[PDB]
């Protein structure tokens, strides 16, 4: 196997095509990162080369895209959060974003209060749909039934399980409260 | 020509045959005219009606109403006068969605 | 266009930090030092109503309006 | 480590321990008292005080009370508010506390999308809370429970609004307090208080209203008997 | 009294389309006096309307 160098000749536009973080100039295929070269030869022949780096430290977010995120303050018309995670991987920074009060629920309704939907201190799943204007950036979305949140946190520092659709309750005190449950 | 005076009966063969989705449903029965009528406005044709019984004509006014909200559209109904203005609103209030 | 050796400052600036007894006595953990819980179903497998794709389905198959 | 029910009406510190009697009690900690185990913690300077209504059951709750400037809100308190912004559709008010609170236009009475209330920029409203827990914004409403405006809204045309401590307005509402009585034997007058530390007073005469404003702050101290029949004799003038 | 009320809602949207012109012109002497009838004018049996408003 060999790495690249973010220039180099690869191939021709007739013996494969383009892939992922590449460009191509004049006939040729030209490498845009310092990865590992992979060549997807999937089904029909003519390989999409490509290369990746496949450790990644960052990543941009993007148009749409899933990340684990984590709130920092609510508000009775929209609720900041800081996205924590983009899918799986450990984000070494914290972006900023904002839920307005239309992305809660799937069907984007009236009612739907904000406050008891996005307690501080949870950690959620959310999708975003834009990128945003200079007052909220990202504008993320949770309309969907595998988004919400998904790792509560008790009143007094214990971790919570879900126990239904739109009510939850404290194992310890059975005291009752009201988030957004994400399916598993 | 712009103009074309359908027959009393010689378009309609079939109601049912076409328009394989629902529609509509009243719990009365449809005379020939009001699906005439709904016949030609599914394919967002322009429909001239005269006739004697006042609901009657307003069989197709209302599935334009219902057909709108299938298409998130708006529409503009016209009464001039003040008695019957509200008359069709509250039938239409209770009855569905907001007006 | 040759490239050359190291040298001490350099060899030195890269270096990589990456059971076998006990030393350092005073400074281990032991040294220096009921729950009914009634739990209710674990999780909430969401095979119940589920309002969203309730009122969707639900307008989307009525279609009626009346 | 003394013992409650032994020490109320002692001034006690931060710090300090206290024992609750004996079978844990359901009994719920106030503001300057944090429970421990089994025991209870002081984090506030004051005096205990003990309130159980007339019975043999519970009936009691554990609070010190001190002297403070600086208003936490606390749901169910009358709290007189200052608007600051119209943004969007509601009242954005200053109670005094961290953050701003936040009306609607239709909390008033009778109050619809067509006939809203004329609320200006700085402007004082009488009103009660009905969230005020340490989640959100605290929001009030402005009318009632059942949604006759008994007397709130918006109050004052020709007063004085000045700004008191906790105390002095701990001291006045009280069943047992002819404070109020005697300053208006004087100097006939109306006050609506607020336990934000905010007082409205309307004497007749402006000289009046000068000196109720200035005589009230004074009579958390100045203890009655020896002091107060001599100050008010003093003041008749 | 069943054409008072159309006459003064007729009245006060004449009042509220003449604030335009008085802003248009430049002269807030009368634009003053007419935003105060105009606040002056609304009352609330006007607004009553219907039954099911809300």
């Amino acid at each position: 196997v060999r790495y690249c160098i973010p220039g180099e000749r690869l191939c021709n536009l007739e013996e494969g095509s383009p892939g992922s973080g590449t460009y191509t100039r004049h006939g040729y295929i030209f490498s845009s990162l310092a990865g590992c070269l992979m060549k997807s030869s999937e089904n029909g022949a003519l390989p999409v080369v490509s290369v990746v780096r496949e450790t990644e430290s960052q990543l941009l977010p993007d148009v749409g895209a899933i990340v684990t995120c984590k709130v920092s303050s609510i508000n009775s018309r929209f609720a900041k959060v800081h996205i924590l995670y983009v899918g799986s991987m450990p984000l070494k920074n914290s972006f900023r974003g904002t839920i307005r009060k239309e992305d809660v629920r799937a069907t984007e309704k009236d009612k739907v209060e904000i406050y008891k939907s996005f307690r501080p201190g949870d950690i959620v799943l959310a999708k975003v749909i834009s990128l945003g204007d200079a007052q909220s950036n990202y504008l993320l979305t949770t309309a969907e039934n595998e988004l919400g949140v998904v790792v509560a946190h008790s009143e007094s520092g214990i971790q919570m399980v879900p126990i239904s659709w739109c009510e939850m309750q404290c194992p310890k005190t059975h005291t009752k409260e009201f988030r957004k449950v994400a399916r598993v | 020509q712009w103009a074309i005076p359908v027959d009393a009966t010689s378009p309609v063969g079939d109601f049912y045959r076409l328009i394989p989705q629902p529609a509509f449903q009243w719990a009365f029965e449809p005379d020939v005219f009001q699906k005439q009528a709904i016949l030609h406005l599914e394919r967002h044709d322009s429909v001239f009606v005269a006739a004697h019984t006042s609901a009657g004509k307003t069989v197709v006014a209302e599935y334009a109403i219902a057909l709108a909200q299938k298409h998130m559209t708006r529409t503009i109904y016209t009464s001039p006068i003040k008695a019957l203005s509200n008359q069709k609103f509250r039938d239409f209030r209770n009855t569905f969605g907001d007006v | 266009a040759l490239a050359a050796r190291p040298s001490a400052f350099a060899s030195t600036l890269c270096l990589r930090y990456p059971r076998t007894l006990d030393l350092y006595k005073t400074f281990l953990y032991s040294r220096q030092v009921e729950i009914s819980p009634l739990v209710a179903i674990t999780p909430f497998d969401f095979k119940s109503a589920s309002p969203d794709d309730i009122v969707k389905a639900n307008q989307k198959k009525a279609f009626t309006r009346e | 480590a003394r013992a409650a029910r032994t020490v109320l009406g002692q001034v006690v510190l931060p710090g300090e321990e206290l024992l609750l009697p004996e079978s844990r009690v359901r009994v719920v900690c106030g503001p300057g008292l944090r429970r421990c185990g089994d025991r209870l913690l002081v984090t506030k300077c004051g005096r205990l005080r003990h309130k159980e209504p007339g019975s043999g059951s519970g009936g009691g709750v554990y609070w010190v009370d001190s002297q403070q400037k600086r208003y936490v809100p606390v749901k169910g308190d009358h709290v007189i508010g200052i608007v600051t912004a119209k943004s969007g559709d509601i009242f954005k008010v200053d109670v005094g506390g961290s953050e701003p609170a936040s009306l609607s236009y239709l909390s008033f009475e009778g109050a619809t999308k067509r006939n809203r209330p004329n609320v200006q920029v700085g402007d004082l409203i009488y009103g009660q809370f009905v969230v005020a827990n340490k989640d959100m914004e605290p929001e009030m409403v402005c009318i009632d429970s059942c949604g006759r405006a008994n007397g709130m809204g918006v109050i004052g045309q020709d007063g004085l609004l000045f700004k008191v401590t906790l105390g002095l307005i701990r001291k006045l509402l009280a069943p047992d307090c002819e404070i109020i009585q005697e300053v208006g034997k004087l100097h006939p007058l109306e006050i609506v208080f607020g336990m934000n530390g905010r007082i409205w007073v309307k004497a007749k005469t402006i000289q009046q209203t000068l000196i109720l404003a200035n005589i009230l702050e004074a009579c958390e101290h100045m203890t009655s008997d020896q002091r107060k029949q001599i100050f008010s004799r003093l003041a008749e003038s | 009294e069943g054409l008072v009320v159309r006459c003064i809602q007729r009245l006060a949207e004449m009042c509220r389309s003449l604030r335009g012109a008085a802003r248009l012109v430049g002269e807030p002497v009368l634009g003053a006096k007419m935003e105060t009838a105009a606040t002056l004018l609304r009352r609330d049996i006007v607004f009553a309307a219907s039954l099911y408003t809300q």
